[PDB]
RNA sequence: CUUGAGUCUCGUAGAGGGGGGUAGAAUUCCAGGUGUAGCGGUGAAAUGCGUAGAGAUCUGGAGGAAUACCGGUGGCGAAGGCGGCCCCCUGGACGAAGACUGACGCUCAGGUGCGAAAGCGUGGGGAGCAAACAGGAUUAGAUACCCUGGUAGUCCACGCCGUAAACGAUGUCGACUUGGAGGUUGUGCCGGCGUGGCUUCCGGAGCUAACGCGUUAAGUCGACCGCCUGGGGAGUACGGCCGCAAGGUUAAAACUCAAAUGAAUUGACGGGGGCCCGCACAAGCGGUGGAGCAUGUGGUUUAAUUCGAUGCAACGCGA
């Protein structure tokens, strides 16, 4: 339907999925795909594979907006951060844009406790 | 190295003075460690109690990312 | 092993036609030890074959290896107590040798009459991808793409 | 780490430029340190092992340089 | 009398303490926009959350707690401890030059005060975390470790408790006794040359059972205090004192043993590390385990079923 040919993707890249969500400038979610629903679970969803395909997805799903240019908004610590962005840039899009916005408390809040394994 | 508040008299190091210090955080916004810098003890605490004055009156920013 | 020194043995090639490929194939079809009649099974398969097929000997067998060499396979890694299937890809000897053992296989669970005719019959059908040969292809080819996400250690 | 795409600059360049900001800043040693509260007592002495194993490492390798092997 | 002790002048560094204020990052919740099928979690899952629209993303708001970077075998403090920034009140330490008092000192049973965390009382507060608890897993079981939740509590004020591997497992004060490299903070003389405080690492003599300590002594001495006298019973009982309680503190005996213990040595072992090797895996080919039979063995039987071998390394073995 509509045009807007700038966008922003957000990755939000945990230790157990990846999650891709692109958007217009103003925060307004286009479209989204996740690793665990592309086809991956388990052992498989952490992977960067699935991030990639994931990835692959949201681009094939924000398809009817004509996004031309991506901003790239990388949050978290998991292994889906490098692929996702190299599967936006293969996809079809001009990446105009990466930063990091992985939230840093300046102290924040107590972690929870280690786990004994 | 070569801590530049000594070879310069320096009593203080006046917060106000943000072409100074912005020298000695980085892009993020970040105090650089001392042992990067090469400033001296008693200056690099100078520093540090001067960048978050500043921080505090919106001359310097906290993060890159405000 | 752990040392590493397997320096490659020498086959002659087949007396027939001259090919180190096809004495590969005699050996691999071969039983304890009984090399002439594993080259007289070989050889009836190849001119039956050839006058099904019409286009010579040694190339309706590439014709047949072709379409059952994988590409790629899985070895197992286990990482954590369980294993990851990871794809790896095959050498070309070992494409050749793969495509040969299976062929073999399956040739030898099919149903017709002589070792020949099955083997003929087994050859035919890889040509057209119909036979358990190109459907072992197939499973393992699968199966490595349904663990490409594992193609690292 | 906030890196522009720069004219010209292909993908692959502002990527590895991407990929240094944010293992300059440290952002990943953050995230891995904040994942579980860690006992003041268990830094304490974190901290100290490193310094006492960085400095024997410091004093055998200047002694290093004052043994011969063959 | 002035050298121990102390006063004054001038200055220095400091997360020293008490009180108040404030800033930014982040978590959670609340409302709203976009959006759609998943999210979350794990070794793998499930519980749980989600089409009643979650997760993601964006805007606004509420609230609590903690202060990234700086940050440092860095600093301060009697110890316990103390970390964003600002102000108020306030303690100690150190240096430089002198002036002043004139042994005013050291230690300290009993006494008195301070004293982590947990805990207790009253009143507030409650984001995050999280004993108990509940569910999901794992397991032979699993009152656990892992997961999803979650209440005291963790925060504040006041009052109590008075204990910690409250550790340097090293009482305090004073004197003396080769060195080397740093850290931090003063100060004189001109990056170089001195002189003070505190502090980290190595190491000499000496000391030590040894490990090690080594001018910050566990060296050489002096003053005073505290404490020990085999292991277990037991820091328990009884009594006293203290405490709201939990309990703390002081503190036995019978009985029982011939040890219990420290350091170091040689091995062996590790679900410690490193490096290598073997049909050890991997890559392969053919088997055994099922059938019938041969043969040995166990067992049972028998008058006797002769004796021996009987994890690998006995079982077509002595034969
Ligand atoms: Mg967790
Ligand atoms: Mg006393
Ligand atoms: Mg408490
Ligand atoms: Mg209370
Ligand atoms: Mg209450
Ligand atoms: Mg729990
Ligand atoms: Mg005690
Ligand atoms: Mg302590
Ligand atoms: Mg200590
Ligand atoms: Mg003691
Ligand atoms: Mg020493
Ligand atoms: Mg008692
Ligand atoms: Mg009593
Ligand atoms: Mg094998
Ligand atoms: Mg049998
Ligand atoms: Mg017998
Ligand atoms: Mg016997
Ligand atoms: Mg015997
Ligand atoms: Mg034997």
């Amino acid at each position: 339907r509509k045009q807007v040919s700038d966008g922003v993707a957000h990755i939000h890249a945990s230790f157990n999925n990846t999650i891709v969500t692109i958007t217009d400038r103003q925060g307004n979610a286009l479209g989204w795909a996740t690793a665990g629903g592309s086809g991956f679970r388990g052992s498989r969803k952490s992977t960067p594979f699935a991030a990639q395909v994931a990835a692959e997805r949201c681009a094939d799903a924000v398809k009817e907006y004509g996004i031309k240019n991506l901003e790239v908004m990388v949050k978290g610590p998991g292994p889906g951060r490098e692929s996702t962005i190299r599967a936006l840039n293969a996809a079809g899009f001009r990446i105009t844009n990466i930063t990091d916005v992985t939230p840093i408390p300046h102290x924040g809040c107590r972690p929870p406790k280690k786990r004994r394994v | 190295k070569f801590c530049r508040f000594t070879a310069e008299g320096v009593q203080e190091i006046d917060y106000k003075d943000i072409a100074t210090l912005k020298n000695y955080i980085t892009e993020s916004g970040k105090i650089v460690p001392s042992r990067i810098t090469g400033t001296r003890a008693k200056y690099q605490r100078q520093l540090a109690r001067a960048i978050k004055r500043a921080r505090y009156l919106s001359l310097l920013p906290y993060t890159d990312r405000h | 092993p752990r040392r590493r020194v397997i320096g490659q043995r020498k086959i002659l090639p087949d007396p027939k036609f001259g090919s180190e490929l096809l004495a590969k194939f005699v050996n691999i079809l071969m039983v304890d030890g009984k090399k002439s009649t594993a080259e007289s099974i070989v050889y009836s398969a190849l001119e039956t074959l050839a006058q099904r097929s019409g286009k010579s000997e040694l190339e309706a067998f590439e014709v047949a290896l072709e379409n059952v060499r994988p590409t790629v396979e899985v070895k197992s890694r286990r990482v954590g107590g369980s294993t990851y299937q990871v794809p790896v890809e095959v050498r070309p000897v070992r494409r050749n040798a793969l495509a040969m053992r299976w062929i073999v296989e399956a040739a030898r669970k099919r149903g017709d009459k002589s070792m020949a005719l099955r083997l003929a019959n087994e050859l035919s059908d890889a040509a057209e991808n119909k036979g358990t040969a190109v459907k072992k292809r197939e499973d393992v080819h699968r199966m490595a793409e349904a663990n490409k996400a594992f193609a690292h250690y | 780490p906030v890196i522009k795409v720069r004219e010209n600059e292909p993908f692959d360049v502002a990527l590895r430029r991407f990929k240094r900001s944010c293992e300059k800043a440290g952002v990943l040693a953050e995230v891995r340190r904040r994942e579980f509260y860690e006992k003041p007592t268990t830094e304490r002495k974190r901290a100290k092992a490193s310094a006492v194993k960085r400095h024997a490492k410091k004093l055998a390798r200047e002694n290093a340089r004052r043994t011969r092997l063959y």
